[PDB]
RNA sequence: ACCUCGGAGCAGAACCCAACCUCCGAGCAGUACAUGCUAAGACUUCACCAGUCAAAGCGAACCUCAAUUGAUCCA
């Protein structure tokens, strides 16, 4: 994943992970469910509001996802009007 | 203390008597001997103990999780979106009643950055600071202060105790300069004049519901009125105040400072400001 | 001192006071909805920390002389289950942690009861998810009234 | 950083309040940090040691102790699990009780 | 029967509400795979912004 | 033998949903709930994509 | 010769369980067009991806079938 590069021997992202997830500040990684918008005239309503949603990965996904991404994208951000403002904090969570 | 007088005796401290504190320095592990060696953590033969395993997201050939999942553009503009650092009216408080930032005086970024109650970052996106209702209640300070962005609440509660709040727009360069004047100031650059919000920004600073610093001042005491019987507390008059004149303070817009004014310049050893006539000069500093 | 062609006067002229921005309306906005707020007696006091203070606004009725004589009998007859022993109406607000919000929310139930009561050809919506029940065992209670004499 | 003013009524807004003087007679004494507040700190290590740190005592830090140990026994209902560190005078608590040492402090008078 | 309170029993009058049982989640995990977004909203006290620190 | 068809409402326009119809069969005219206007109104065939 | 999916046995009574093992099948079809929208709590083909059930609620009248299937990018 190119750990150094061959111009300033820093750490790379990939751009993929990017494209495709979103990174909660408290550590969660939100995706959207594979096929949401294939063949929707084959599946029920039920398959497909449970396809429309938006979705946490697990430990191991994360972790990965988190090796794969750089430090930037895991800085805290204070967008205007962003409608995941409040997913990233975590409330009642024990250990 | 008993420490030094324990020193006392304890021949004396030299380069043959330091030690680190233990558990600070955690003891390498080498290759060599029974125990680390003949294969070296690597395992058995494969790609394991050869190295030449394949990439991170790499599942044996299968679609990886990271590719079989749909582009969805979450992070699509992220690099455009505007940022304001939250500044709470409780920090604020503590602010002024720790000796920090004075209300005696206009309160606007630079005055809250040298008090190192927010750290603004121009690089990252940061547009300024945005005043948030966390300390609404038990906030009673008094302050005529300047801010990017400001909840209704928020302004409520500000102007409720004889002050008054006012929302300004900053460029990024303008930022950098009123956040660090003074590496500007040895920069050795005139000082340039602040630019206008983008045109979408361009309804919310013109707006006297925001006290926007661009809206004409006969509709602010009709929205402080409103703003007042909406929230009880019935508006306080600050013509008849001590510190009227210092809270009358508006820092006009294309003027990143006070006292100093766009195109001069500042010469900090043998302190002196230097004005560019020339009146074309004037004209481009001014217009 | 320093004024560019943006400058507030140039920008408004009408609009060129020192004092044009902090002078209070009061003159003018004087209504009688104004609600005068010393004669309210508002309470904060629950225990917050559940993190939802408490607005707590009550006002005697009767003695209210800034709300007409039947605006304020309609609404002690269609609020009655807010009136207290010393005939006061009680109204609270847990809407939001902070008090501000919950004596705006007070100030603002006050506000639309007054002139909700105020007008009163208002056309009342049927329902029939809590009342039903009540209007029909009402009826058949209705269905056994039939003697000749009683008194008292 | 500045010298916090003199103000007319304590506590203050927020809640500040200065150290009294003459420094109370105890055999131990915790310093303010540079910005005035007291030295009471929670920490987390992994995902569930959950501590708090007194870390400016100055003294013998056993009293400190003792004094931690006797006042947060009724709160937990058993003794406080703490770890002492004299040559860096720090006292590690197992546990959040930064609120609750924080008040303690200042009416001791720290 | 508010006025065989107010002049029979010269008491103040009491007043009742049926409530329910607060609703039944499991315990929180640090990571809920595959659940929706708004299952961190099962969580929260009150859903008004918070900001720590600052 | 069976086709996909997309079916356009005309009030609540813009609105449209796809049924499996029959190639043989006429065009179809249907009652069909339109949620921009919040009740059924009349959806007719429009713009046949697809073939199963 | 086979490669995907489902039913039965082996695998007798929670679950799971191989075989170039024994046998059947599937790659559709038919009817409404609320086959609308949301939302507790669960199951899960031993991972993931996929897949499955569903209270309450908002609206509106007063679903059969076993499999019947194809991710991302891109168009
Ligand atoms: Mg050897
Ligand atoms: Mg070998
Ligand atoms: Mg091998
Ligand atoms: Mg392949
Ligand atoms: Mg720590
Ligand atoms: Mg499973
Ligand atoms: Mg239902």
């Amino acid at each position: 994943l190119t750990y150094f590069s061959a111009r300033k021997g820093k750490r790379k992202t990939v751009k993929a992970v990017i494209d495709r997830f979103l990174r909660l500040h408290c550590g969660l990684w939100v995706r959207r469910k594979a096929g949401y918008k294939k063949k929707l005239w084959k599946k029920t309503p039920a398959r497909k509001k449970r396809l429309r949603e938006f979705v946490f990965c697990n430990k191991t996904q994360s972790k990965l996802l988190d090796k794969m991404t750089t430090s930037f994208w895991k800085r805290r951000n204070w967008y205007v009007d962003d409608p995941y403002q409040k997913y990233h904090d975590r409330t009642n969570l024990k250990v | 203390a008993r420490a030094l007088d324990l020193l006392r005796g304890l021949p004396r401290v030299s380069l043959a008597n330091l030690k680190p504190n233990p558990g600070s320095k955690k003891p390498e592990r080498r290759p060599r001997g029974r125990r680390r060696g003949r294969k070296c953590g690597r395992g058995h033969k494969g790609e394991r103990q050869r190295g030449t395993r394949p990439r991170l997201g790499f599942e044996g050939g299968q679609t990886p999780f990271y590719i079989r999942i749909p582009k969805y553009g979450f992070n699509e503009g992220h690099s455009f979106r505007r940022q304001y650092k939250p500044l709470s009216l409780n920090r604020l408080q503590y602010l002024i009643d720790l000796g920090r930032v004075d209300p005696s005086q206009p309160i606007d970024l630079t005055q809250l950055v040298n008090g190192r109650g927010v750290t603004i970052q121009p690089l990252k996106r940061d547009y300024g600071v945005q005043l948030v209702e966390e300390g609404a209640d038990t906030f009673t300070a008094k302050v005529n202060i300047e801010v990017q962005l400001a909840s209704e609440l928020a302004i409520a509660a500000i102007e409720k105790n004889g002050g008054v709040v006012t929302t300004a727009f900053y460029d990024p360069r303008s930022l950098d300069i009123v956040c660090k004047p003074v590496p500007f100031f040895l920069r050795g650059q005139p000082i340039p004049k602040r630019m206008l919000p983008p045109e979408e920004l361009v309804p919310y600073y013109t707006d006297a519901k925001n006290r926007g610093y661009l809206a004409d001042p006969a509709k602010f005491p009709e929205a402080r009125l409103e703003l007042a019987r909406k929230y009880g507390y019935i508006l306080p008059d600050i013509t008849k105040d001590e510190l009227f004149k210092m809270l009358c303070t508006r820092k006009d817009p294309r003027q990143i400072f006070f006292g100093l004014a766009p195109g001069w310049v500042v010469n900090m050893a043998d302190k002196k400001i230097l004005k560019p006539t020339d009146e074309n000069l004037l004209k481009y500093y001014t217009s | 001192e320093f004024k560019s062609i943006y400058s507030l006067d140039k920008l408004y002229p009408e609009s060129q006071g020192s004092d044009t921005a902090w002078r209070v309306p009061n003159g003018a906005k004087q209504a009688d909805s104004d609600i005068p707020l010393d004669r309210l007696t508002i309470s904060y006091c629950r225990s917050s920390g559940k993190v939802n203070s408490k607005a707590e606004v009550r006002f005697h009725l009767a003695t209210a002389e800034w709300i007409a004589e039947p605006v304020r009998q309609k609404i002690a007859i269609t609020h009655k289950n807010k009136i207290n022993r010393l005939g006061e109406l009680i109204l609270t607000s847990e809407s939001s942690r902070y008090q501000f919000r919950n004596l705006a929310d007070c100030l603002q139930k006050i506000r639309d009861m007054i002139t909700e009561a105020s007008q009163t050809p208002k056309e009342p919506t049927k329902e029939d998810v809590k009342l039903h029940r009540i209007r029909i065992e009402n009826m058949n209670r209705e269905r056994l009234r039939q003697k000749r004499i009683h008194s008292a | 950083i500045p010298d916090p003013p003199k103000h007319e009524h304590y506590p203050t807004p927020s809640g500040w309040q200065p150290p009294r003087d003459p420094p109370p007679n105890l055999p131990y004494f915790v310093r303010r940090s540079r910005m005035h507040n007291i030295p009471v700190y929670k920490d987390i290590t992994h995902g569930n040691r959950q501590m708090t740190v007194i870390r400016k005592v100055e003294g013998d830090i056993w009293a400190l102790q003792k004094d931690v140990e006797d006042f947060l026994s009724p709160l937990l209902g058993k003794t406080p699990v703490t770890q002492v560190n004299e040559v860096t005078g720090t006292l590690r608590i197992k546990g959040y009780f930064d609120q609750e040492l924080k008040a303690w402090l200042l009416e001791k008078g720290f | 029967v508010t006025y065989i309170f107010h002049q029979l029993l010269d008491m103040r009058e009491p007043v009742f509400e049926f409530v329910r049982p607060p609703p039944y989640h499991p315990k929180q995990k640090r990571f809920p795979h595959r659940q929706p977004l708004r299952y961190l909203d099962r969580y929260r006290d009150s859903h008004e912004p918070t900001y720590g620190i600052y | 033998k069976n086709i996909l068809v997309r079916m356009v409402s005309e009030a609540g326009t813009g609105f449209c949903f796809n049924t499996k119809r029959n190639r043989l069969r006429e065009k179809l005219t249907l009652l069909h709930y339109d949620p921009v206007v919040k009740q059924r109104v009349l959806f007719v065939e429009k713009k046949k994509i697809r073939s199963l």
